């Protein structure tokens, strides 16, 4: 079995500070690299932070640049985030993933739970949020970037996320075009150097959640707005 | 005994077997190798584009 | 007594091996062109190691490869930018085999424990771990090629071959027919049978599916060091330790050619053909590798790349690169 | 006139030397798998120090002397004194440790050989290069004269590092014709490398100190002996990497692989 | 110039290498044995006193050495395959049976002779030393050559002249040594072995061949 779960998770009022943690024993964490994802009431998810391997590389979302700290030790399997000078704007409820990263590998495969908390750049749009649909038949999600998402490498980083109500998200496509271990053959993936697309065949009582895509051509990950899915 | 049992046996089985003429065998030899000689990129070098290597 | 009526049937194979043998392939294609001077130049140089390496397998990607040493590691190298994906520490330091599943997801290397260990790649817990231990033989085990993501197959150095069962760890099948100690074998482009070589100067043809060998082949002079399948299965030129590769017919069941040069007098470590069945590549004791001509005999350009003698050496799935491993814990990676 | 490009010549001959010679042992401790060693680096170290002496003050020495005049005002020149005892007496230095790193490789084997990790030998390159520095950088075109920081650069540059090396090399000379107690081979050879070493070493160095401290107090300088000397230093530059590297049996291999 | 993931793997790439020369640091300061000899001659007392079916590894320690000695008897076959593998031995310890003067099992005494010519000679070995342990001496207290004093200290002494004679090279010294010690002084002959030839190969570098 694999889970990572939080520790801290309380009141705060603004102008003060507190100090996220998780603890992770499924695997070997030595060798992992962990993000830290934020959401919001409304279907805003944002990127907050990220930390390497080594803890040689350590990113940031500038809208937090100056105030969160990211640390954690290899012996203990904790990852520690400091937060300070919370503004009403942070309240929300983070998400701690997990990320390796090498030729073949799946990153962001473990989406644990997050704590409460209350108090230029690439662009994705991902419009008609809504759309109703009944089994028994395809369907068509799509998102759209800004720039060219195809880099000179091959590779065009673009992932998928599938969250069912109240629970976290999990992996569905990394670079539209590979499934992540587990997931029905169901889903698929496409796209063009620009434009991206799913095709969810044969929809279940079950395919109801949400859906948001990632780009990782440039580190700043930034996702895109919410395409909720409702069973009319 | 029993292993000379064993290698008559052996060598009655390896015995009985088609014979062919070696002349189609290397007749198909030089068939197989001429037929799949433009994609192998050892034999012929292709440009420095869609190399993996440079 | 029965011996005599043995040698008496030896007579009778030869002498039905020579009765079709109207052609030689050499006089054949007298009149076909050459290849030019094949130059080849090192294109990266892969160095992690710490000593000699003895031997290496490339993946079905063509991109990902994986090489043992005695200093007891596996690196999964990457051709195309020379990186570490995976270094896997060994519990036996004398490794001398490695392997490579069609699919990326196993790889084996048992040098002389008597067991070969199958490693998993893909793993929740993301730490590449033992999943099985193999301890059937009891001899030096030699070489080790999978079939499937199951059913692996073994020689060792007590004259036997396994085709063991990965997932009950027993030995399925015994291949047992050899005079003497076993040195290498391969699987042939299908998997339905394989060859193996020998140190009493001779090849056998066994099959996978029922055990017992289909032909023998005795035109060889010494030892054998390496074999391995022409494309399509039906040659699987051998190497040699008396300096003379050569290559059967698995249907004429007689040797055919037998390279030679009398400049060079080392022993042939490895063989692998050309994708497309027109080179024979061969790494030598004597420092440096060859090329020669699969269909004239004729030598082509050297490949004097190395320090110490290459042991290990193998050709893409698609014919892009041929990598080749010596005493100097270097991988070369030509083109 | 002629005589001029006649010394230009032979400063760019022996420039070219050195930076053969220094390059060419840079590249073999690299690419080989023998020679790659915790120990070997202090080679590495004087290659590199050749090189910058060689290439940097050969031109602005010789300048300085067919010429000689001034061309370079009153900095660029008195940075090239301190470059030229920098470099030097970090040339100077190398030899000393080397020596002692043998003699404590051999007196005492298993100790020693525990502890010949690449952090001792890169502590020991760093805390060379910081006293050739600091006896460096503390202070027409005419060579810095005065009675007592002479004799105390002299003393602390030279007398010390020969004194320790003949040492070293007379113990380790009496260690191997003892444990002896090819009849022919062994000593004539070991007298032989020995002899080379020390005797290379001395006569190219030890006459130019000689005279500079003399200057200190006395005089005796007659005259024109000074630059023979001071080239015969530089000249020393050029023969340290061939008598630090043709005996041993890995340099030469790689040698002979590098030039064919 | 590179993706945001191909760092990532560049950055895994320096970490697996850090960890390889880590590995490598550490396991050049111990010290290897290999230990040949002629079958049921003196080869388990000198096992037993020093401290699957296959390479046996005893890794024993002793005055802060790290000796390391495989103990290779099990394979059957010929020994021109696997000894290769051990080219970068610092000794090979060696056990022979000085009781074979008189058996015949050909006298073992002779058969011990030829194989350490045979090892003395091979190209892999033309550079590591060779020690002798000349077991089992008690029970020692034909071979008609010479052997005109015919005593126990003088047909000993023939013995060891022979093999310590049967090398013909000037750069690998053969040490030889009687068992039977009261405390573990075999391992100390073994850590005086080392010691000079450790001292002997440090001495070649620096020329002074
Ligand atoms: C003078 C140089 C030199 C070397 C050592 C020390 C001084 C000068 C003072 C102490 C060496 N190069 C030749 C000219």
């Amino acid at each position: 079995d694999v889970q990572l779960v939080e520790s801290g998770g309380g009141l705060v009022q603004p102008g003060g500070s507190r100090k996220l943690s998780c603890s992770a024993s499924g695997f070997a964490f030595s060798s992992f690299g962990m993000h830290w994802v934020r959401q919001a009431p409304e279907k805003g998810l944002e990127w907050v932070a990220y930390i390497s391997s080594g803890s040689g590389t350590i990113y940031y979302a500038d809208t937090v640049k100056g105030r969160f700290t990211i640390s954690r030790d290899d012996p203990k399997n904790t990852l520690f985030l400091q937060m300070t000078s919370l503004r009403s704007e942070d309240t929300a409820m983070y998400y701690c993933v997990r990320s390796i990263y090498y030729y073949g590998s799946s990153p962001f495969d473990f989406w644990g739970q997050g704590t409460t908390l209350t108090v230029s750049d690439i662009v994705m749009t991902q419009a008609t949020s809504s759309v109703p649909v009944t089994p028994g038949e395809s369907v068509s999600i799509s998102c759209r970037s800004s720039k060219s998402l195809l880099h000179s490498n091959g590779n065009t980083y673009l992932y998928w996320f599938l969250q069912r109500p109240g629970q976290s998200p999990q992996l569905l496509i990394y670079r539209m075009s590979n499934l992540a271990s587990g997931v029905p053959d169901r889903f698929s993936g496409s796209g063009s150097g620009t434009a991206f697309t799913l095709t969810i065949s044969r929809l279940e009582a079950e395919d109801v959640g949400v859906y948001y895509c990632m780009q990782h051509l440039e580190y700043p990950l930034t996702f895109g707005a919410g395409t909720k899915l409702e069973l009319k | 005994i029993a292993q000379a049992r064993k290698l008559v046996e052996q060598l009655k089985m390896e015995a009985n077997i088609d014979r062919i003429k070696v002349s189609k065998a290397a007749a198909d030899l030089m068939a197989y190798c001429e037929a799949h000689a433009k994609e192998d990129p050892l034999l012929t070098p292709v440009p420095a584009s869609e190399n993996p290597f440079r | 007594q029965l011996r005599q009526e043995a040698e008496q049937l030896k007579n009778q194979i030869r002498d039905a091996r020579k009765a079709c043998a109207d052609a030689t392939l050499s006089q054949i294609t007298n009149n076909i062109d050459p290849v030019g001077r094949i130059q080849m130049r090192t294109r990266r140089t892969l160095r992690g190691h710490l000593a000699k390496i003895y031997a290496m397998h490339w993946g079905t990607d063509s991109r990902l490869l994986v090489s043992a040493s005695q200093d007891g590691k596996l690196i999964i190298w990457d051709s195309y930018t020379t990186n570490k994906v995976h270094a896997i520490p060994l519990r036996s330091s004398w490794v001398m085999t490695c392997a490579y599943a069609p699919s990326g997801n196993y790889v084996a290397c048992g040098g002389l424990d008597n067991i070969c260990s199958i490693y998993n790649l893909k793993t929740r817990e993301g730490n590449v771990r033992v999943s099985r231990e193999l301890a059937g033989h009891t001899g030096y085990l030699s070489c080790c090629r999978f079939l499937d993501d199951n059913q692996i197959v073994t020689s060792s150095g007590d004259t036997t071959c396994a085709l063991w069962d990965i997932e009950t760890g027993q030995q399925t099948t015994t291949f047992t027919g050899h005079t003497g100690d076993v040195m290498s074998l391969s699987l042939a482009p299908d998997t339905r049978l394989f060859v193996s070589g020998a140190c009493d100067a001779s090849a056998k043809l066994w099959d996978v599916r029922e055990g017992m060998c289909r032909q023998t082949f005795t035109g060889h002079e010494s030892d054998i060091n390496a074999i391995c399948f022409f494309p399509n299965g039906n040659a699987f030129a051998t190497g040699s330790d008396d300096a003379t590769c050569r290559l059967f017919d698995l249907r004429a069941d007689q040797e055919l050619m037998t390279y030679s040069h009398d400049n060079i007098i080392c022993g042939i470590t490895s063989v692998s053909f050309s994708k497309s069945g027109r080179l024979l590549l061969a790494g030598y004791d004597d420092f440096n590798c060859n090329v020669w001509d699969a269909l004239k005999a004729d030598r082509a350009g050297v490949l004097a790349g190395h320090d110490n003698r290459v042991s290990c050496l193998g050709v893409t799935d698609d014919g892009m690169a041929v990598a080749t491993g010596s005493w100097d814990s270097f991988l070369k990676i030509w083109n | 006139l002629q005589v001029t490009l006649t010394l230009v010549c032979l400063a760019g001959l022996l420039m070219l030397l050195t930076v053969f010679g220094n390059v060419l042992v840079i590249i073999a401790v690299f690419t080989s798998r023998a020679l790659k060693a915790p120990q070997n680096l202090f080679l590495v170290s004087l290659a590199s120090a050749d090189i910058l002496v060689a290439t940097l003050v050969i031109p602005f020495s010789l300048a300085n002397e067919v010429m000689g005049y001034w061309y370079f005002g009153k900095a660029w020149c008195e940075i090239y004194l301190a470059l030229d005892v920098l470099f030097c007496t970090s040339s100077i230095v190398h030899l000393c440790a080397i020596s002692l790193d043998r003699y404590w490789s051999i007196t005492q084997a298993i100790e020693y050989n525990l502890k010949r990790t690449p952090r001792r030998i890169k502590a020991i390159i760093i805390t060379v290069w910081v006293i050739s520095a600091v006896i460096s950088f503390p202070p027409r075109c005419e060579i810095n004269d005065q009675k007592w920081y002479v004799i105390s650069s002299c003393i602390g540059s030279f007398f010390a590092p020969c004194l320790i090396m003949i040492l070293v090399y007379v113990r380790i000379y009496q260690i191997a014709k003892r444990r002896t107690r090819g009849r022919q081979n062994r000593e004539k050879r070991f007298t032989f490398v020995l002899a080379v070493v020390i005797g290379v070493f001395v006569v190219c160095w030890f006459p130019f100190f000689f005279t500079y401290t003399l200057t200190a107090v006395g005089c005796s300088v007659p005259r024109t002996l000074f630059k023979f000397f001071f080239w015969f230093g530089y000249c020393n530059s050029s023969l340290n990497p061939v008598i630090y590297t043709i005996f041993n049996h890995d340099f030469r291999r790689a040698f002979k692989k590098i030039l064919c | 110039t590179l993706s945001a993931e191909e760092r990532a793997a560049l950055e895994r790439s320096k970490a697996i290498e850090k960890n390889l020369k880590e590995d490598g640091i550490s396991a050049a300061k111990d010290v290897k044995l290999l230990l040949l000899g002629a079958g049921e001659s003196g080869k388990s007392t000198i096992v037993k006193q020093m401290k699957t079916t296959g390479i046996v590894e005893t890794h024993f320690t002793f005055k802060n050495l790290h000796f390391r000695l495989f103990d290779v008897g099990g394979q059957r076959s010929e020994r021109k395959k696997w000894i290769h593998c051990f080219e970068d031995v610092t000794a090979i310890i060696f056990c022979v049976a000085l009781s074979g003067y008189d058996q015949v099992l050909t006298n073992r005494m002779h058969e011990s002779l030829m194989l350490f010519d045979s090892i003395c000679n091979n190209k892999f070995f033309i550079d590591t030393s060779i020690i002798l342990f000349l077991n089992k001496k008690d029970l020692f207290g034909c071979f008609p050559e010479y052997t005109g004093p015919n005593t126990y200290e003088d047909a000993a002494a023939y013995i060891q002249a022979q093999f310590e004679s049967k090398n013909r090279s000037p750069n690998k010294e053969i040490y030889c040594h009687m068992t039977c010690a009261t405390d573990t002084n075999n391992i100390q002959v073994v850590f005086d072995a080392v010691t000079d030839i450790i001292i002997a190969n440090n001495l070649r570098g620096c020329g002074l061949y």
